[PDB]
RNA sequence: UUGACAUUGUGAAGAGACAUAGAGGGUACCUUUAUAGUUUC
RNA sequence: GUUCUUUGUAAAGUGCCUUCGAAGAGUCGAGUUGUUUGGGAAUGCAGCUCUAAGUGGGUGGUAAAUUCCAUCUAAAGCUAA
RNA sequence: UUGACCUCAAAUCAGGUAGGAGUACCCGCUGAACUUAAGCAUAUCAAUAAGCGGAGGAAAAGAAACCAACCGGGAUUGCCUUAGUAACGGCGAGUGAAGCGGCAAAAGCUCAAAUUUGAAAUCUGGUACCUUCGGUGCCCGAGUUGUAAUUUGGAGAGGG
């Protein structure tokens, strides 16, 4: 149907998505409650999505009010905009 | 001679603590083809002789150019077998002389004056002609009687 | 559904069934015990470097490579040919272009020369009680990226406009270079 | 030096580089003092090959546009045809 | 030495000197037999780089083979099959001519082991070759452990299995992405991936 | 069965073109000429 | 575990400075024909015609020109599990 | 006349070796059709059966003229996986790999191309002795149209 693509290899296309629904399962349970009982910009829990094995951060559901530092390779428009409502930034790691 | 020479040194080294300097400096021809070509292109040879008949002819054909290039008085002596006997071999295919004793210096430099007269100075016009237009004597006398009648 | 089975060929000749799965495992552990008596004080495997994997999907990890280099062995203070007899793999065709890996391997070789003892060539051969694994003693641990909690700093760069403009510059790089050289050749 | 983001003109993580030792077998093509002498010596013994007779008879006659077109055909590629014709200009220049 | 002055001058195969040596020596090789012994190599530089060492036990044979395609031996052009296979004069014989000329002198000199071979000269009807052979009984070879690997009886008839220099070319054995169908033997990598593998506990 | 390429060389004439080798000659030009050359039928 | 022997004015390894640094041809590659592969403006192998270079050569899965970068070093060889 | 050399021969010459069998696996060449497409010619069956040559306890492959586009891996082999995917095909029937990841096992290397030139330092054979899978002495030969030492690209060499 479309154009032909010679020598395809699915390592140039590895990019698993991660909805903002989950977004806190990457933090373990015993640390999960402590950062929820802190609205502190002084201590935001750093989430490294690439170490967990997630390429892109997509915004699907709504997150709590706590500000979070998120590190990822790719974020979308509504996903990045929803974190700034919580007062958190997105550091583009490569 | 060499087996006699080493037993001479083996007493002279062990007794007189010598550095094998009981033996004098040699003076002899150099004969290996990978060695003579290395003794040319350091301008280190005085004469270089060349056998005319070599069964791979291709082995030797660069020597008159390379002797002309580095300026060494080459010569083409007849016989691969003749050069072998004077170096205690069967065949030798080249022979060259680096050092000569001081008394025999004059007979060498006289000899080079005849050798360069034949070979190193004719080399410019040797390249500009071809050889091999000879014919067998039936075909030779066939074309002469035509050329006589013409 | 349509389903693709590739069985038109004479496949019943070439069928290999692995009933020897529990058989060859028992015949493999008898090799690791026969070798462990022939190599009797020595740890049955050489020491392996630390290597970061290629191919964007997997470059987040770190991995046991093949051998160190000619450079990491020199920086630890020993020659390459003496290194292979001590028990250290040396790979001659690999290169060092990253500093954090280079310091990681030299640190890995410094610790190896303290944990070993090398017997003299002369004799009297003290008892040593070998350890069957060298890769268990010196485990490959992942490096640490960041700390668990940092402070939020924000400058409003919006982080998607950044990825959009980085995208747009690569697409139009050559056309913008073509306009400038057509502009500069005016008169 | 990379930029630190995933896409762009210079994508990838930023690390500190080391520029390792130059390998000997990247200089396989650079010849010698010796084989400059040898190849120039053989060139005057062998002379010229017959297709290279026509190449120097084509540059003197009909420019270098047609000569690259023949030397593409006699040789393999077009990138070899530059180097052979440019060699044949060095022969005519050395003739004068 | 003459290592390079021959090597560089060998490459000028259409200069006025080498096409004289080509036309004289093509005459002499027709007048002899098909297989006959050279007392010494005509190309000492090319033999020496291929493993030759002028000592007792290295034998230089010269061999002459016909030039051209391989006409299929069916009689009167009868083929008896689907019309893809009906061709006769256009089939091309996967082994090179160089590897055929090795197996010819290998069957004749049976006590010898074939080291390698190389081109010398050619004609409209024939190509000429020259095969270097080693004698694994001779005591100059069975010592001096650079060359006593050839005594080992896994190296019986290297030329007939395609293990020589021209054997590994025509099998197409080198590393790379172009050699996928033949990297470790074509019939081994055929039989591997056309094989149903089944375990005790079916995955 | 017919053509091309390879095997396939060497001569003497003939018809050209260039490279060189001087004279003249209205960076050059160009009618001329010699030779020792490389090639086209 | 022992015992008999000095092999060696021998052999090997490491720092710094300067000059060097040789590296495989009827081959690599191109056309064409046959065969072949998943290979698609041509994946290999083979026949024939042409036939390379040295800061070069192959490869970088769309043919071509222009300019770069990356990566190994072909046409010779041995070797357990 | 006499003596070498090069090429080619002859001996029931001295000492050796190859053939043939087996063929389950192995490395090559040559090579079909029935069959599937509801006919059949490209295709498929199949780069298979038969035919022929060659080895071993395994063989073959192997220390990169590699994979890649990354923060790069690092000889070959085999298994799990990539995958019934990219791609090929009267685009129909049908066919169909590779790189990265995890494991089994891990081992590297040497010739050609440097003048030993203040010394062919190398090797077969014979003979005599001997502690005999061999050693030493002697004599014929081989060999400079290049046998040893030195170096193999990761380097390395001549000098200081």
């Amino acid at each position: 149907v479309g154009m032909r693509y010679f020598h395809k290899q699915q390592a140039h296309f590895w990019k698993p998505v991660l909805n903002l629904d989950k977004l806190w399962t990457l933090i373990p349970e015993d640390k999960r409650d402590q950062y929820l009982k802190s609205a502190s910009k002084e201590t935001a829990p750093v989430i490294d999505t690439l170490a967990a094995g997630y390429g892109k951060i997509l915004g699907k559901g709504r997150i709590p009010n706590v500000p979070v530092i998120v590190k990822a390779r790719f974020v979308s428009k509504l996903a990045e905009e929803k974190i700034r409502a919580a007062g958190g930034v997105v550091e583009l790691i490569a | 001679e060499k087996k006699e020479r080493l037993t001479k040194e083996a007493a002279a080294v062990a007794e007189g603590k010598s550095k094998q300097d009981a033996s004098p400096k040699p003076y002899a021809v150099k004969y290996g083809l990978n060695h003579v070509v290395a003794l040319i292109e350091n301008k280190k040879a005085k004469l270089v002789l060349i056998a005319n008949d070599v069964d791979p002819i291709e082995l030797v054909v660069f020597l008159p150019a390379l002797c002309k290039k580095m300026g060494v008085p080459y010569a083409i002596v007849k016989g691969k077998a003749r050069l072998g006997t004077l170096v205690n071999q069967k065949t030798s295919a080249v022979a060259a002389l680096t050092e000569v004793r001081a008394e025999d210096e004059a007979a060498l430099a006289k000899l080079v004056s005849t050798i360069d007269a034949n070979f190193a100075d004719k080399y410019d016009e040797v390249k500009k002609h071809w050889g091999g237009g000879i014919l067998g004597n039936k075909a030779q006398a066939k074309m002469d009687k035509r050329a006589k009648n013409s | 559904p349509i389903l693709k089975n590739h069985f038109r060929k004479h496949w019943q000749e070439r069928v290999k069934v692995h009933f020897d799965q529990a058989g060859k495992k028992v015949s493999r552990r008898n090799a690791r015990a026969t070798r462990a008596a022939k190599i009797a004080p020595r740890p049955l495997d050489l020491l392996r470097p630390v290597v970061r994997a290629p191919t964007v999907k997997y470059n987040r990890k770190v991995r046991a490579g093949r051998g160190f280099t000619l450079a990491e062995v020199k920086a630890a203070g020993l020659t390459a040919a003496y290194a292979r007899t001590i028990g250290i793999a040396v790979d001659h065709r690999r290169q060092n272009r990253n500093q954090e890996i280079f310091d990681a391997n030299v640190q890995r070789l410094k610790e190896y020369q303290s944990k070993i003892i090398v017997f003299p060539r002369n004799g009297k051969a003290p008892e040593a009680e070998q350890v069957l694994s060298a890769a268990a003693t010196f485990p490959i641990a992942q490096p640490a990226t960041d700390v668990e909690a940092r402070a939020v700093q924000d400058n409003g760069e919006s982080a998607f406009r950044t990825l959009r403009l980085a995208r747009s510059e690569k697409k139009f790089r050559g056309i913008r270079e073509k306009r400038a050289r057509e502009k500069a050749e005016a008169e | 030096v990379k930029t630190g983001i995933a896409i762009g003109l210079n994508k990838g993580k930023k690390v500190t580089s080391m520029t390792p030792a130059p390998k000997i077998s990247y200089k396989k093509g650079a010849a010698s003092n010796r084989t400059k002498f040898v190849r120039s010596l053989v060139r005057e013994i062998a002379g010229l090959s017959p297709y290279e007779r026509r190449l120097i008879d084509l540059i003197r006659n009909s420019g270098e546009k047609r000569a690259r077109k023949v030397a593409k055909k006699r040789l393999g590629s077009f990138t070899r045809a530059k180097a052979k014709v440019e060699e044949m200009n060095n022969i005519i220049a050395a003739s004068r | 030495g003459a290592y390079k002055y021959l090597e560089e001058l060998q490459r000028k195969k259409q200069s006025d000197v080498l096409r004289f040596l080509q036309r004289v020596r093509v005459w002499e090789y027709r007048q002899k037999n098909v297989i006959h012994r050279a007392a010494r190599p005509t190309r000492p530089d090319k033999a020496r780089r291929l493993g030759y060492k002028a000592k007792q036990g290295f034998v230089i044979y010269r061999v002459r083979v016909r030039r051209g395609n391989r006409k299929r031996p069916v009689p009167k052009g009868a083929t008896y099959g689907k019309p893809t296979n009906q061709g006769v004069n256009e089939l091309k014989y996967q082994r090179s001519l160089r590897a055929t000329a090795e197996e010819r002198v290998g069957r004749r000199a049976a006590n010898l082991r074939v080291l390698n071979s190389y081109w010398v000269n050619q004609d409209s009807t024939y190509k000429y070759f020259e095969v270097i052979l080693v004698d694994p009984q001779h005591k100059a070879i069975r010592r001096d452990a650079r060359y006593n690997w050839i005594c080992d009886p896994v190296h019986k008839h290297r030329e007939a299995r395609g293990l020589t220099a021209t054997g590994k070319k025509s099998r197409g054995i080198n590393k790379g992405h172009k050699f996928n169908n033949t990297k470790a033997g074509r019939r081994k990598t055929w039989k591997r991936q056309n094989t149903l593998s089944l375990w005790r506990y079916r995955k």
